[PDB]
């Protein structure tokens, strides 16, 4: 009863008669010892996806009821190893004595399991900690053209949580065996091996795998969460995961729609992105954060899958190709990126200086395109013309170089408030470098009254503090 | 008079039945099933009957996930449609598509339970009132007045801001009108949804208020039925009690694509991107209920989400033939940053014309859709010559064209967090005595800089005074 | 047997076996007392399109055919009142005493049947009546997007045939109950419901019945045909009836061409629009026009019902919503929109004016593609651009305001002469009302003449009363 016997195979999908109490969803294995899902339940026969390679399943083939819905491994052990999609290890370092077991397929916490969210995920990243602020629970999109540092902003990511108590996990989907490696020996490099999990589902991985990996490593996310601790997921590319099920739909002859892709795909990325919560102080108060990524075709932000996933998450951080080739890092168009979370995750010291900060940024934009010419605009034009140019300089910042809250309060004080207005535009980044390291070396008090506080009482020792080192020969 | 599944395609279910004891469409089914071994699981599951087939067999929609289904279980008939709580015990609840409630709180106990499928009013029943709403919000007061008893459609893409639009309504109209409230929530996000449902709780609004959700991650049963569970419940405060009510639904896009979802599952031949032949049909459904009648009133504010900022595709397309007032948001407005971001040339309303409404309203409307239409056709020809080369006269409308489209923007109570602004309330008549005096040229000696993120005009003017 | 029973049912559509004996497009008639056409016939099943509320029939029950063709009640009785696609009345004024029946499906006139449309339908608008005109038995479509004014030129129409022997016709298809009473009311503020039937299929009626409801419509116009009157019909949009016609074949698995659309599409309107034509003398002399609406997408004119429609039809009026934005209120694409019946449907009077009229907007519209730059151009471009200025203007009209042809003749004749030239081009309008006003009031006997007459050649005193007007006003 329990066995089946295989009556046709193809590019990883497969068809096989009895099993007949098997149960929607259930892992099924073949004879061969690779697996399968048991998706469609017709008339006489089972449709199921393979999990691994086809090439050894042949028609007449014994099948076999595994009895569980599909589920996988989770606990304290895959901390610091290397896995595959289905939870097996890829890392050379022997088996993995995990106690639990989670299926990959749960339901999202309701409106009442939930809270608000309000303590500060800090990315280190001057441009996204003011303008398109992080929380614990917050699902942020990173999106851009390929090759634009999308990999670079959620590794970043993962190592400024150095002195926390947050657990992160990547997932690489679609991504070459080439790529992976130079992510692992980053993150050992900078030692956040010690609290990161990696799932992996390469190009030569078959989409099946490909299509079970953000749900993999979510799960492995939740036993954090479920138990009061935080943690953090990255998903290096929901376009390539979208691919995926593209393929194995249209290999199932399901009729397509927009782009050919099929009719299911925005149920697809929602069922994935709305499991990252802060729960309730009834349910433990834990937290899982989410960072998916997507690639955008010559800049096309308007395209079906990525729109779709913009109708999903929390906020958008938007990365331009043209920007990044005029010396421009981290090159995120402000005019473009914004967060819904924003604001109130933020502390109430840089709630303070980056409030209108965003809006200013965004109609800079208009003005620079507008103005035909430098010498035909009034005063009034040219004073906030020249406001944006010296606003822009202080949110450039180049790569491994995370920057402290504290010190990031003090900058944006100073720019927000005209202090950078006599500086010429190209001797503004010679001033943030001089006079964060003169405020750390002589005038502890302002950073460290900061990290208690978290709020700006007083700004008069500040100002005068500033103005020094300004009479001081400044740049 | 039980039956048995047959077949399972993911939210699709066929059951087979007894000798002439077939349900009859619409009708719910019940799955409750125990695990007799553990290689099973436990499943409590309800499922809706979509068309008959021969061989006594029925085609079903699933209202849950059908993994842990095996063929052979056992099938139970309930002999009516979904069927939801009605009357005063509803109001300050939270439910779920079945009617069931979400929050702690405990059985609902209401002395009356209505089928979720019901006939429309007749020709008979229906009302010609042509009353203002007024909102509050700037550009919705002077280009798309709403009236009351009508429908009101929000239009736009992905992040361009109609949950925020729609939240500063909610906010506005609630306040003053004290009338039995409703929100569906069909699209509606679990975070949005648990901050929206903490400001009533502690405001007291929430005992005047009735809540249905169904959140994006839920199958297409749920997404497909769960507009409906919200609007049974807000046609009883009007056909049985005799009251005034507001509708809100955050997406009405979302009850079309689980349509859409669905489809392909029950074997019928596709349309125009792939969407159901039915989809008109299936849109009016819902649309022709939302109507005041000469019993009571329903008027009904909506958010519809455009894929892929296409205003042509079948879906927004289909919805706007139903709506009283539309409202089309801009991404080139929102990147600009220009909030709400509404279109001033493609947003209307029913209601303005001369008859409803005054010859100072009618004629400052027209002069300010026509300047932005006359701005709108020079920006080619400012960008082959340079502006210098341009008449006075489009000089001057150039000017005031600018002025007037950042004098549109106006700061949100809700939106405190996303401005740094603290928030305005503009009433109708500042509206119009501020866009007249900028139309007629009182303020031409003054920057654009100082219209943008203003409530009223004498703002503005301050604003130029804190700038030296 | 002439029993049959159902084996399928879905969104207004079963499938049943037997009923042997039935013919392509007879009523059948359900247990449950519900009524369905037979559209499609197989070797073991007849695809029946059900004409009511599907969910109470169920697989099993038995199905009967009627032997009877779909008709509806047609005469007198029905003017002033509000009926569905069955005629069934939803007014609630009580029952409808008709005493005659007609099949909604009827051959057209034949080619000997008919004779040349000689005479004008009045619009009562300024820029179809003098640059697109309509005869008493021509077809005409009203084209463009959304909310540009579609309706309101077909109300606009129906309210102005008042002192006229016009029977009018509304037929709303796919609208909501709420836009269908706004409309009502509207027709009797007017007093145009003292000459007016509506028929109405709603967005919540099934498919079947806004297939039916434009073929019921033109049933009641052929009535009055028929006994030497006039009719006017108007669809609100054959878009809406093409889309329930594209639903109820896609459901009965018909293959399916551009667009999605059934291939049959053409002849479903072209074998309705056909119907409307002016009778010979041996048959009558009388006349039906129709006035069918279709709305765009985005602009798109290019589209596959649009250019099925836009080939059928005599002419077409062009909705620009460019225009609509703009101020020119009545949004008329006046160099885009033609009548083949143009001259022929005017009276002497209105040709002649209409004439000037023309080659001044011909020549404007050259001129406008490089009126950016109006400073430069030479002074005799300029008479050009001025006077096409001022023209449009006059084209400009406020909804629910025919003007009487006399009147749209009296003040084209003064701007195609240039009498309304020399004027500032904000201060026409004014002028126009003012001038209407002096004629009517003092000396009204050239509006008395140019009634009587209709061909002018009176126009020394039209000058000289106009000269006493001009001198201070
Ligand atoms: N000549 C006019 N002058 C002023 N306003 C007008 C004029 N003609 C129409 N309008 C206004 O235009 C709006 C839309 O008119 P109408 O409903 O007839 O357009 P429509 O194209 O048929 O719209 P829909 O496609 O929704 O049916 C109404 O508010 C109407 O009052
Ligand atoms: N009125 C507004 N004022 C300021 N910011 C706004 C406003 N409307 C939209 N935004 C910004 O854009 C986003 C709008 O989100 P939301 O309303 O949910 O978008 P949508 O529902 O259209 O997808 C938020 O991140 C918010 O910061
Ligand atoms: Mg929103
Ligand atoms: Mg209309």
């Amino acid at each position: 009863s329990d066995v089946g016997t295989v009556i046709q195979v193809g590019d990883g999908i497969a068809r096989a008669h009895g099993l007949d109490n098997v149960m929607s969803g259930e892992l099924v294995e073949f004879a061969n010892g690779v697996m399968g899902m048991a998706l469609n339940l017709e008339e006489n026969n089972v449709g199921i996806v393979i999990l691994g390679p086809y090439t050894g399943i042949k028609e007449g083939d014994e099948v076999r009821r595994t009895g569980r819905i599909m589920e996988v491994p989770v606990g304290e052990e895959l901390i610091g190893r290397v896995v595959n999609a289905l939870g097996q290890p890829i890392d050379g370092k022997g088996p993995i004595n995990a106690k639990e077991f989670r299926p990959v397929e749960r339901k999202a916490p309701g409106v009442v399991d939930r809270q608000p969210v309000k303590e500060p995920l800090q990315t280190g990243i001057k441009a996204i900690d003011a303008m398109i602020p992080i929380g614990r629970g917050q699902r942020e999109l990173i999106i851009g053209d390929r090759q634009t540092g999308k990999t670079a902003i959620a590794i970043d990511t993962i190592i400024n949580q150095k002195g926390q108590d947050v657990i992160c996990i990547y997932v690489a989907i679609g991504q070459k065996q080439s790529t992976v490696a130079q992510v692992v020996k980053t993150l050992e490099e900078h030692g956040a091996m010690e609290y990161t999990i990696v799932v992996a589902a390469t190009a030569s991985d078959p989409a099946a795998l490909q299509y079970i990996a953000p749900y993999a490593g979510c799960a492995m996310g939740e036993y954090f969460r479920d138990k009061g601790k935080h943690a953090l997921v990255v998903y290096d590319d929901l376009s390539k995961h979208a691919v995926a099920y593209r393929q194995i739909s249209l290999l199932l002859r399901r009729p397509p729609g927009r782009e050919a892709y099929p009719g299911d795909v925005f149920y697809l990325h929602s069922r994935l992105l709305e499991r990252a919560a802060k729960l309730s102080d009834e349910k433990g108060g834990g937290s899982l954060t989410a960072l998916p990524i997507i690639e955008t075709q010559a800049g096309d932000v308007s395209a079906y899958i990525p729109t779709n996933v913009i109708s999903i998450t929390d906020g958008q951080i938007y990365l331009e190709s043209d920007l990044f080739y005029s010396g421009i890092r981290p090159a995120i168009n402000v005019g473009l990126s914004v967060s819904r979370v924003g604001g109130a995750a933020q502390i109430k010291a840089m709630k303070q200086v980056a409030g209108k900060l965003r809006l200013d940024l965004a109609q800079y934009r208009e003005l620079q395109a507008f103005a035909q010419f430098a010498s035909d605009l009034d005063e009034a034009t040219r004073a906030q013309l020249e406001r944006g140019q010296r606003m822009t300089e202080i949110l450039k910042q180049p790569q491994y170089s995370p920057m402290p809250v504290e010190k990031q309060v003090v900058i944006i004080y100073a720019g927000t408030n005209g202090y950078l207005d006599d500086i010429p535009v190209e001797k503004v980044k010679e001033f943030e470098d001089g006079f964060l390291e003169y405020i750390e070396s002589k005038h502890p008090d302002i950073l460290e009254e900061i990290r208690e506080k978290k709020a700006l009482d007083d700004e008069l020792e500040e100002k005068l503090k500033k103005a020094i080192k300004e009479f001081k020969a400044t740049f | 008079t039980r039956g048995r599944v047959i077949q399972v395609m993911g939210p699709v279910v066929d059951v087979k039945f007894e000798n002439g004891h077939l349900p009859a469409i619409y009708n719910a089914l019940k799955i409750q099933h125990k695990a007799r071994n553990e290689n099973e699981v436990d499943i409590d599951l309800t499922l809706e009957v979509a068309l008959h087939l021969g061989d006594d067999t029925v085609r079903t929609i699933a209202m849950a996930s059908t993994d842990g289904l095996i063929r052979g279980m056992e099938v139970i008939d309930t002999g009516a449609p979904i069927s939801v709580p009605v009357g005063p015990e509803t109001l300050g609840r939270m439910f779920d598509v079945l009617g069931e409630p979400i929050d702690e709180k405990g059985p609902v106990k209401a002395k009356k339970r209505w089928p979720i499928h019901r006939p429309p009013p007749s020709l008979s029943e229906q009302s010609t009132e042509d009353e203002i709403l007024e909102t509050g919000i700037k550009v919705i007061d002077l280009l798309a007045p709403i009236p009351k008893g009508g429908k009101i459609g929000l239009f736009g893409g992905a992040g361009v801001g109609k949950t925020v639009l729609i939240m500063e309504l909610i906010r506005n109209i609630a306040y003053e009108h004290k009338g039995f409230s409703v929100f569906a929530g069909v699209g509606e996000r679990s975070r949005e949804g648990n901050e929206l449902w903490l400001e009533m709780k502690e405001s007291g609004v929430l005992d005047n208020t009735v809540l249905v959700f169904g959140q994006m991650n839920e199958p297409p049963g749920a997404r497909f039925r769960v507009a409906l569970t919200g609007l049974t419940m807000a046609e009883y405060f009007r056909d049985e009690e005799g009251k005034d009510v507001l509708l809100f639904i955050d997406n009405i896009f979302r009850f079309a694509q689980a349509g859409s979802e669905v489809s392909a599952l029950l074997g019928r031949m596709p349309s125009e991107v792939g969407y159901q032949p039915t989809l008109a049909t299936e849109m009016a459904e819902l649309q022709e209920r939302i109507t005041s009648t000469r019993r009571g009133s329903i008027t009904s504010v909506q958010a519809i989400y455009v894929p892929a900022d296409d205003l042509t595709d079948p879906a927004p397309a289909t919805t706007f033939a139903h709506l009283d007032a539309t409202i089309v948001l801009s991404r080139e407005l929102a990147e600009k940053g220009i909030y709400p971001a509404v279109d001033p040339l493609q947003s209307t309303s029913r209601i303005m014309d001369p008859r409803i409404v005054s010859e100072e309203h009618y004629e400052v409307a027209r002069r300010v859709r026509e300047i932005l239409q006359r701005y709108k056709d020079l920006q080619d020809i400012i960008a082959i010559l340079g502006m210098e080369e341009l008449s006075e006269e489009d000089k001057l409308i150039v000017q005031r064209a600018r002025k007037i489209q950042r004098f549109l923007s106006q700061p949100f109570h809700v939106a405190e967090h996303f401005t740094g602004r603290p928030g305005k309330y503009v009433p109708i008549e500042d509206t119009i005595r501020g866009f007249k005096e900028i139309l007629d040229g009182k303020l031409d000696d003054v920057p654009e800089q100082a219209f943008y993120m203003v409530g009223t005009i004498e703002e503005a003017v301050e604003k130029a005074k804190k700038m030296k």
